[PDB]
């Protein structure tokens, strides 16, 4: 698949192809990555859609008796750490983003366990090519039509350059509240 | 691929599935696995197509040839030489069907090379399908006409019975004087 | 590799795939074309690995006007095709893979689609050889009707390629539709 | 441990329903077993299933989800969302997945217009507008794909519907070999849930 | 499967059933693993089928070379050693030579897999219903034997070989190579 | 190791990587010639396998100079393609140079050319192409801010965006990288491009 | 390692036939020519196996004790289900075909892997080819006894020259509503 | 090797034309077209001659006749068959005639280059069909083939090889050209491609059938 | 290497040669193969001389833990089932079962590699020298036969398996397992 | 992925590269922190794989904080390496973590130290180390211009050299080298370091 996530002012921000194939053949274009655990964090998987799907619901059971048991929203890095925690006992690689500091944080959590911090991840077989567009074309800080459509065109050169990952766009800018979503379908003009 | 043939009282009759097959896919609705090599004898091989259309081209040119260079009919048993042994300098079963000087003579051709005269035959899939119906029903110097619906049963259910074999059926009787085919026995 | 061969009426069509990618089916190139005219009546597109592809029809480009110059008649069908198996089943190594499907009047139609070893199917009506194959005999299986104006059964291909080509990730973009005429042509590209 | 089969069970939602049909025929690797076999089970309620792997899967899986939701319903009294159903194979199906089952699977259900859910081996749960899996799904999902969506170019009537299920299928057993003639036929309008033993 | 002989007064008694079971299922029963070479001499044979059958053609035409290009009957000695050098060249079959030579009246080789030994004054057994019989009868051995007497061991011989290995066949085929002139005999069958 | 090759009415320019890697693990030898001026107006961009692309590279040298040296006409770029093509294809499947190319050219007819191909003997005439594990990173740039039309500058512009692209985040490739361009008259190379 | 290369089982409104050869070959060879391998769980119900011989035993002393304890009665449906049933639980094995058959009437077969089905007749081995098609070919319901015993042994006549392993004689079964009768003639 | 043949101080091949000689020392045969078919002929005791036609298959629609020597009508005739043969396996279809009048050309061709031997001792004859139509070609020892409506090729066919046109005045039907032979031709035999593709020579008997 | 076991008029007889080759060259020559499980049955074993014999002090308790927990001695079909279930859990080796009960006077038990049949009014015999005597053995089985007349049966066997089968032995041991009280018999040697 | 430490009397000097590639073809990710403060007084450098050297770092991490959270006395830097030997040596050998690290650390009365350890546990007692494939380079530098009584800063200098010395013949690695300093009072870090 194809899995973008970055910060410019306002927030941070999620994007994603919604195409999933097992094989060359494909399973499924409605197929959505993007999932949600804490009111105000979020993760996209990426990898095998079984796996990835589980470790998802089951963060979100783990974060959900946490935030029962404080009675409160968990920082983000414990929602990454716990995945880090657990996935190093054993499939998928992930992205994580959400709302603890006054930015948000976003992290990216390797099916090896791996744990990075930092600005613009991308995942996905198609990764490398938005992945381009991300510094050429976002150096720094930007605006909100400045960001969607940035996304939704490192996701478009993601899709044309990539036969793996393609399906609709959907975008997904996180408000310090909690989000918005958007989803389109070709949009080569 | 199953494929049938069996003498009769003067006659050798051979019939066959027409339905080639990619593995998963059936990759044809029809095809030819009666080509005739000569008026009075022909071939039914079963197995890759390729090196069936191969051997049996080449097999029908030195038949031929050969015929156009002497004056005997190709009596049937040269086929089998030519055919055994140009497999045994090396993958296709094949079945074949001739009437000659001596009698209604029909082979059957291992993919390794090794030849046998049979009373009837098949080959493929199928093969054990239709050893089941056919050595059961089967009397030597059977009316050709008993040939005519006898080859098409045991065939019919070396179609029905196998995954790998299915579709139209076509049967010939290669009497010396001539072959008699038919396009689709269905 | 993706390619049709619809006939008609007074017609026969011929369709594929203009992406030729890669290695982890990344598009490295979306003008690939492997429909190729050896004759006005003749056509054959290839498929499967792409070097083996411009290989063979450059083989065939050789000894298909090497025969017209030696022999006047514009090639036949039956023996390009017969000739096509008999090349490749020299070596299965030579081409890793291909699979060509031959088309065009003989005017009775004629489209025939060989393996990679030179097995041949010499079918009266459409044949798709190509890594989306099974997509394409599966529309065209139902879809097709015996005999169709060329615009219908422009629509009808176009159908089987539109349908095939959003299932499979190696489909191309685009679309070589050709429709013909013994005295006309008409290429086009879809999208 | 693993045999391939091919139950070609295919599920398709309407717009007031949901159809299942799928191939009755079992096979061995070249052979047909019976000539008549329960690629599909139903569900206790309002919801049905298919697969399409070696049948000793297919037929404890179907088993185990079948005690599932009857204990779930004793219970709680309660007969099951569709959700829970296919959420709770998402979760059976992971529990194994170091050593998966190989029976790929089909849920079609009503929620009160038919939620569906057919997936992968592990769990992989997608809802779908229609569905197919078996060694037939590949050859049909593009006549599935034409005959209701129009990408690139009323499509529900019940007959309309079923005549489209019947010629994707029966165009099935001529291009694939493990595609058997006979096929059920399994329609869940809100009353309850048709059987057809059409072939 | 098994292939046996035994020497009786005079000549060579050969004996062979056929069943050419064809990967743990018979195919091709009722063939003749026995065979004519020349007149003079008959070679028993049994291993794979296909490497058999050519090996026999090829011995058979040196044969005949021979036979002619001096005009006495090739001692089958030198039909052995052929048979011998040949398969020696990979290629894999086992087998046995019985005949009559007026420079030796009678005898029976037996070619393993690649090298022969002799029993003048014995028997040779091979296949693998030999095993069940090389004991059996090697007690039952006496070289005074005529063909009346040694008919029967080589009878019975066969059917406790075909009862209890799978691979032996049914029908079974003898020759009686008489040291005099014709020595023919007829299919047969017991259990 | 990375290869980049772009066409326009106004220009081929090939630019292209300087390193040369003895060991994967490190980039020991440098500032290597990578291009072979085949041509008064065609350059050839190999990749891979220093000596691959070395005794090929010479090779196709010989046979297109013998080919000019010999008839009149100069040797068109498409049949200088094509001659590459059936050399890297004539070697059966168990002996084909690991060695990826990029021819570029002029034309007295059709002017400027372009040759992507592969270790495979594919090959197409495209717009723009690359070469390398670096391909995945330049091509979604390349595809992004090409203009049929554009001036040769401007793209010089947009190898610079490839370039600082395959050093922020690649095999880190920072020392100058060398680059043909094809004008009417002559090549114009750059070595000291960074 | 003994194997039993095959056994049918076919039936009629009348009762059900059940048949095989008693031969248990070692290998390549035989060992026993008088192995019993239909064995009879239940008044109305047997099993019948044709793969490796130990683990046929092995099911048969299980289905056994398994039966004694309800011994309404145990089904052959039960019995057949608690058969696959171990097949499977093995599985995550025994290499048999095991058929169960008996009493209305009831055929069940089992593939090594616990796949399982319930038909008219069943063949089991190298049967399945060299006879279930043709027993698929004259098979009629309400066959009397003559019609069905004279078609299961023109089917073990077609076996026994077809298959590479198979005995000249038949340990045969049949179930009646008069109890099962197992046949002590062989052929 | 050495061509044993050399050019002349004249410029022609003297050998060549030696062959040529013999052939017209050598026995008659006639070859006529008609617009439906064509019919070639030719002047053919112990001897059961039934073996013995200049007249040969190739396929079943091309059939050949030499005039020099028998023996090597033998061998060009067998090389031909071959050809026939080996294009038949080279491509799905029978072989044009002038396809291989070309191939026999270029056979014939090299023995009178290439090293060490003699120069084909005869012309030939080859009838045929294909799908433009039915045909007849000669051809000559040095590799001259050549397009014919009719022709001749034996002794004293100098004044024999003007009887042959009356038959394209108003006999092109095949059963008036056969006059149109057997009097120009005035032992013997014929070999006929007729609207059917297969030819086959008519019997002696089916040759009193237009003795009268 | 060979055992074998014929049942005499009344009783078992039993039969082994000792060679114990081992890694074909020979160590522990004049051993003892057939065993004493117990005075009324004795257990003639080969395979796997280690497993073997493992498997033979096992059975062994579980035959005493038997014999006095019910002051009857066990039947020797139990024993032969137990060894049937205790190989069945790889362990390997194959085993035969003669001996005297009072439930059935003489029969003779023969376990495979894993699971066991019986054969009343027949023989038993295994090894690799087993395979010559299958069929001279079963040739000359008569049921009626005395111990003084089948004595020769079992000892010629014996002596036929080991002339022409390697790993089979010199000195051999045989018991006369009598339907009466004791049974012994004494080591003896012939070629 | 090259890690280097320097011991002095007036120092213990840990320079480390920051860069973490996702896929081994690309440094994809960066500036990740590969030290791990673990003592008022010791620092821990690992290397490797990031998810081993982060599994096992934060355990190092908590052992050693409740070992100090725990009794009094602070866990003494030798008994820091010691333990981690222990601990990355408890895994059979089927099951250690893909590991380099560099103990380093100050010590009341053995003063600054530092322990040069391995993905197989070995480890030892040394005045300089280096991890990573870029070993090899750097240590015939560190070897070089060592002074066994230097000032830190002419250290700094010679870290100056082992850089410039990998950016120009290994895995190109120009971003900035974060490097924890020792002193008598504390840790002082450069991440600006270039
Ligand atoms: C018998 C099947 S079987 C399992 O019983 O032996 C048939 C025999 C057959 C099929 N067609 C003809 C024509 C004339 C004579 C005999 C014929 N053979 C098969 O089913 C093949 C299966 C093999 C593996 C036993 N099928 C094939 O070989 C494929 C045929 C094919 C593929 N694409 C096509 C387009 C049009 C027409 C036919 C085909 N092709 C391959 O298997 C590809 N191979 C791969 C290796 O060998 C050469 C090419």
């Amino acid at each position: 698949t194809t899995t973008l996530a970055f910060k410019f002012k306002d927030g941070i921000i999620v994007a994603v192809d919604s195409r999933a194939s097992m094989g060359s053949f494909i399973s499924s274009q409605n197929v959505e990555k993007i999932i949600e655990i804490n009111k105000n964090i979020l993760g996209t998987m990426a990898g095998g859609a079984a796996d990835c799907l589980y470790w998802e619901k089951y963060l979100g059971k783990i974060i959900k008796i946490y935030e029962l048991r404080n009675n409160e929203k968990i920082s983000v890095r414990a929602a990454s750490t716990i995945l880090s925690n657990i996935l190093y006992q054993y499939c998928c690689g992930i992205i994580l983003s959400g709302y603890d500091h006054t930015g948000f944080n976003m992290f990216y959590v390797d099916d090896s366990g791996k744990k990075v911090e930092g600005n613009l991840f991308s995942c996905g077989s198609g990764s490398t090519y938005a992945y381009s567009i991300l510094d050429s074309a976002y150096d720094y800080n930007l605006n909100l039509d400045q960001a969607v459509e940035l996304a939704r065109n490192a996701i478009y050169h993601a899709t044309f350059r990539d036969g793996g990952s393609g399906g609709k766009v959907r975008v997904f800018h996180i408000h310090k509240n909690g989000y918005d979503k958007i989803i389109e379908g070709e949009d080569v003009f | 691929t199953t494929i049938c043939g069996l003498v009769c009282q003067n006659a050798v009759i051979l019939g066959a599935d027409t339905r080639a097959t990619e593995g998963p896919i059936v990759a044809d609705k029809n095809c030819s696995k009666l080509h005739y090599i000569s008026k009075n004898i022909w071939c039914a091989g079963a197995g890759v197509a390729g090196d069936l259309e191969h051997t049996t081209l080449w097999l029908q040119h030195n038949v031929e040839l050969h015929r156009l260079n002497t004056n005997t009919q190709p009596r049937v048993s040269m086929c089998v030489s030519r055919l055994t042994q140009e497999l045994f300098k090396y993958v296709c079963a094949i079945v074949l069907g001739g009437v000659d000087v001596n009698g209604p003579q029909l082979y059957g051709i291992h993919p390794h090379g090794s030849s046998c005269l049979l009373p009837f035959t098949a080959l493929g899939s199928g093969s054990l399908n239709a050893m089941a119906v056919l050595e059961a029903k089967y009397r030597d110097n059977m009316t050709i006409e008993e040939g005519k619906n006898l080859v098409c049963e045991a065939i019919c259910a070396g179609i029905f019975n196998d995954l790998g074999s299915g579709g139209n059926v076509d049967i010939c009787v290669i009497t010396k004087d001539s072959y008699q085919h038919i396009r689709p026995y269905k | 590799g993706c390619v049709l061969g619809m006939s008609g009426s007074n017609c026969v069509a011929i369709a594929c795939d203009l992406r030729l990618g890669a290695n982890t089916f990344t598009t490295v190139s979306t003008k690939f074309s492997k429909i190729f005219k050896m004759n006005n009546n003749v056509y054959v597109g290839l498929s499967g690995l792409a070097t083996d592809i411009q290989t063979l029809y450059e083989i065939l480009r050789y000894r298909v006007n090497l025969y017209e110059v030696r022999q006047d008649a514009e090639m036949d069908v039956e023996c390009f095709a017969n000739m096509l198996s008999s090349i490749l089943y020299s070596n299965r190594f030579s081409p890793y893979f291909v699979n060509p499907i031959v088309v065009g009047f003989k005017y009775e139609p004629y489209l025939t689609a060989y393996d990679l070893i030179g097995a041949k199917c010499e079918t009266r009506d459409f044949v798709v050889n190509g890594v989306t194959s099974e997509q394409l005999f599966g529309m065209c299986e139902s879809l097709y009707v015996k005999d169709q104006d060329e615009n219908g059964l422009f629509e009808t291909i176009s159908q089987c390629l539109l349908s095939a080509l959003d299932r499979d990730c190696i489909s191309g973009w685009g679309a070589e539709v050709l429709v013909l005429t013994p005295e006309k042509i008409i290429k086009k590209k879809l999208k | 441990p693993y045999i391939d089969n091919g139950g070609t069970v295919i599920g398709l939602t309407g717009k007031d329903y949901v159809i299942l049909a799928a191939d009755t025929r079992l096979s061995l690797s070249y052979s047909i077993y019976t000539r008549f076999c329960p690629k599909i089970s139903k569900l206790t309620d309002k919801c049905i299933i298919g697969s399409s792997g070696m049948q000793s899967d297919i037929k404890t899986l179907h088993s185990l989800l079948q005690k599932k939701i009857q204990l779930f319903v004793l219970e709680h009294s309660h007969y099951p969302d569709i959700h829970v159903i296919a959420r709770l194979l998402c979760v059976i199906l992971y529990s194994r997945r170091f050593f998966p089952y190989y029976a790929f699977n089909i849920l079609a259900g009503v929620d009160e217009k038919g939620v569906l859910y057919n997936y992968d081996s592990v769990g992989s749960y997608c809802e779908a507008t229609h569905s197919c899996v078996g060694s037939g799904s590949q050859l049909i999902l593009p006549i599935l794909d034409n005959r209701v969506e129009q990408k690139n170019q009323t499509n529900f009537n019940l007959g309309d519907d079923i005549n489209f299920v019947k010629d994707a299928i029966t165009s099935a057993t001529e291009r694939d070999i493990y595609t058997g003639d006979k096929t059920l036929i399994y329609v869940i309008d809100k009353m309850g849930i048709n059987v057809n033993t059409l072939d | 499967t098994t292939i046996i002989g035994i020497i009786y007064d005079n000549g060579v008694m050969l004996a062979c059933d056929s069943r050419t079971s064809s990967g743990t299922f018979i195919s091709n029963k009722c063939s003749r693993k026995i065979n004519r070479i020349n007149e003079n001499l008959y070679v028993c044979r049994s291993g794979a089928s296909a490497h058999s059958q050519k090996i026999i053609e090829i011995i058979k035409h040196y044969c005949v070379s021979m036979k002619n290009e001096n005009r006495k009957k090739g001692r089958f000695h030198e039909g052995e050693t052929i048979y011998d050098e040949t398969t020696y060249d990979f290629l894999s079959c086992a087998l046995i030579f019985g005949g009559y030579d007026k420079i030796k009246k009678q005898q029976l080789y037996a070619v393993n897999l690649n090298g022969s030994i002799i029993e003048k004054h014995d028997f040779a057994v091979s296949g693998s219903g030999s095993i069940y019989i090389q004991s059996y009868l090697q007690d039952k051995y006496k070289k005074f034997m005529t063909k009346k007497e040694c008919f029967n061991l080589i009878l019975n011989c066969v059917k406790y070989a075909m009862h209890n290995d799978n691979s032996s066949g049914g029908l079974i085929r003898i020759v009686n190579i008489t040291k005099s002139f014709v020595e023919e005999f007829t299919v047969v069958n017991t259990q | 190791d990375t290869l980049i090759g772009l066409r326009g009415n106004n220009f081929v320019v090939l630019a292209a990587d300087t390193y040369s890697i003895n060991s994967i693990i490190k980039l020991k030898n440098d500032d290597n010639t990578k291009f072979y001026d085949i041509h008064g107006n065609k350059c050839l961009l190999l990749g891979g396998s220093i000596g691959d692309r070395l005794q090929f590279g010479e090779f196709i040298r010989k046979n297109v100079h013998l080919y000019q040296y010999q008839n009149n006409t100069d040797m068109f770029v498409k049949s200088f393609a094509f001659f590459t093509r059936k050399n890297l294809a004539y070697y059966l499947r168990r002996n084909p140079f690991e060695v990826n190319c990029l021819i570029a050219g002029y034309d007295k007819k059709d002017g400027y050319q372009l040759y992507w191909c592969d270790y495979l003997s594919n090959m197409d005439s495209v717009n723009k192409g690359a070469h390398g594990y670096g391909a995945y990173l330049v091509s979604a740039i390349l595809d992004k801010y090409y203009h049929e039309n554009l001036t040769v500058d401007e793209a010089l512009d947009i190898f610079k965006l490839c370039f600082e692209e395959l050093k922020k985040r690649f095999l880190l490739t920072q020392i100058n990288y060398e680059l043909r361009i094809m004008y009417d008259n002559k090549v114009e190379t750059q070595y000291v491009t960074v | 390692v003994v194997t039993g290369t095959s056994v049918i089982a076919i039936k009629y409104k009348h009762g059900i036939m059940i048949a095989a050869d008693r031969k248990a070959s070692y290998g390549s060879y035989a060992k026993f020519q008088n192995v019993e391998r239909i064995f009879k769980i239940n008044n109305k119900t047997v099993m019948g196996f044709s793969g490796e011989l130990a683990d046929a035993q092995y099911l048969h002393e299980l289905l056994t004790r398994k039966n004694i304890n309800n011994l309404d009665m145990y089904t052959p449906q039960h019995y057949h289900s608690y058969v696959s049933r171990v097949f499977y639980v093995r599985k995550n094995p025994l290499f048999n075909n095991i058929i169960i058959a008996g009493i209305d009437l009831y055929i069940g077969f089992v593939d090594m892997h616990g796949t399982n089905f319930c038909d008219d007749y069943i063949t089991t081995g190298y049967a399945r080819y060299f006879a279930l098609t043709l027993l698929r070919d004259h098979y009629k319901d309400n066959m009397t006894e003559e019609e069905a015993r004279i078609l299961i042994n023109e089917c073990l006549r077609i076996l026994y020259f077809r298959d590479a392993t198979s005995s000249n004689f038949i340990q045969i079964v049949k179930v009646t509503s008069k109890g099962v009768e197992y046949e002590e003639p062989y052929i | 090797s050495f061509s044993l043949t050399t050019f002349s101080p004249t410029g022609k091949l003297v050998q060549i034309e030696y062959a040529l000689n013999r052939v017209s020392s050598s026995s008659p045969a006639l070859g006529i077209r008609a617009k439906n078919g064509v019919i070639i002929a030719t002047e053919k005791e112990l001897i059961e001659e039934n073996s013995i036609f200049k007249i040969q298959q190739i396929s079943e629609h091309i059939g050949i006749v030499y005039a020099g020597m028998p023996g090597d009508f033998r061998v060009l005739l067998k090389r031909a068959r071959k050809e026939a043969i080996r294009y038949s396996l080279q491509y799905g279809s029978e072989i044009l005639v002038k396809e291989l009048v070309k191939i026999i050309a270029s056979i014939v061709q090299e023995f009178t280059q290439t090293g060490g031997v003699r120069p084909f001792g005869l012309s030939l004859l080859i009838c045929g069909v294909d799908v433009y139509g039915y045909h007849l070609y000669q051809i000559d020892p040095s590799g001259c083939y050549f397009n014919w409506m009719a022709t001749c090729v034996g002794k004293d066919y100098q004044n024999n090889m003007s009887f042959l046109e009356k038959r394209y005045n108003k006999d092109i039907e095949i059963e008036d050209a056969i006059h149109t032979a057997i009097l120009t031709l005035k032992n013997i035999e014929i070999g006929v491609a007729y609207d059917n593709k297969p030819f086959k020579i008519l019997t002696q008997n089916e040759i009193k059938d237009y003795l009268i």
